[PDB]
């Protein structure tokens, strides 16, 4: 998903620190370590079975 | 449709007419507040 | 991990992205649940029309705009709630209607900045603003009256 | 960027479609009004 820093509000990118992966901003020292699993599903529309024509 | 209940009165105050400001944070949701964040000072102009 | 500084989701109404494990209201029901269901006071923000149905009392005039800055203290009007969810404001001979404004989800802190001295003042946080109301003249009634 | 995204829209598909723009903006070092105006000026044609 798209996450933002509560301090400034800029976009957060996923990087690797010294202990564990974390969300961090490119304009402030704010960071957020990942504790549990985080997922972002999209459920792409599957291709329906195109039936015969005629 | 008649006023069966909730006949509330409206009063007017002029004590803080010139000292009342409305500060709103478009980037801070209402859940998290700055009550715990220690402030230092604020620069303003009349 | 601190619980009061988690990452916030785009939807301000559903910022709870990770957990430890809203229908649109109306003004009548809001007042009902604020008065009967609970007794705690609440800070509201209402948008009044540009010109009120009155005259500036001895304000040196002209049919100019009459705002709250010209009116005095005391009882100025009443708030009535009729059947079917109608919420009206009787501010004299005319009656406006109060509706729910834009549902703001971001932080709104009401503060009073009093400059008691020309060198130092005091900023006092009175409370938080959650709901917004809008008062509008009942133009239909104003037209069908005369 | 939070305010920009809130102004664009809060829908899931809106954010999914606007993501690429935020990524392309973050790729560069443009984060302030001064830097953005400097870039626009560099891209401005001569009158
Ligand atoms: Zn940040």
């Amino acid at each position: 998903m798209l996450l933002f820093c509560p301090g400034c509000g800029n976009g957060l990118i996923v990087e690797e620190g010294q202990r564990c992966h974390r969300f961090a901003c490119n304009t402030c020292p704010y960071v957020h370590n990942i504790t549990r699993k985080v997922t972002n599903r999209k459920y792409p529309k599957l291709k329906e079975v195109d039936d015969v024509l005629g | 449709d008649d006023p069966v209940v909730q006949e509330i009165d409206v009063y007017l105050a002029k004590s803080l007419a010139e000292k009342l400001y409305l500060f709103q944070y478009p980037v801070r949701p209402a859940s998290m507040t700055y009550d715990d964040i220690p402030h230092l000072s604020a620069k303003i102009k009349p | 991990i601190i619980n009061i500084k988690k990452e916030k989701r785009e939807t301000d109404e559903e910022t709870k992205q990770i957990l430890r494990m809203l229908p649109k209201d109306v003004s009548v029901a809001e007042l009902l649940r604020e008065l009967s269901l609970t007794k705690e006071e609440e800070l509201l923000f209402l948008q009044l029309p540009d010109t009120l149905p009155g005259q500036p009392p001895t304000q040196d005039i002209a049919e100019n705009a009459c705002t709250l800055a010209d009116l005095t203290e005391g009882q100025v009007g009443k708030l009535l709630i009729r059947k079917s969810g109608r919420v009206q404001l009787l501010l004299g001979k005319v009656t406006l209607d109060v509706t729910m404004g834009t549902a703001c989800s971001f932080l709104q802190e009401l503060v009073s900045v009093g400059l008691g001295d020309s060198r130092t003042g005091e900023m006092t946080v009175l409370g938080h603003v959650k709901h917004k109301l809008v008062c509008s003249p009942d133009f239909e009634s104003l037209l069908d009256h005369k | 960027d939070q305010e920009i995204v809130q102004m664009i829209g809060t829908e899931e598909h809106v954010m999914a479609a606007f993501g690429p723009s935020l990524e392309e903006c973050q790729k560069a070092q443009i984060f302030t009004q001064m830097q953005a105006l400097k870039y626009i000026g560099n891209k401005v044609r001569r009158q």
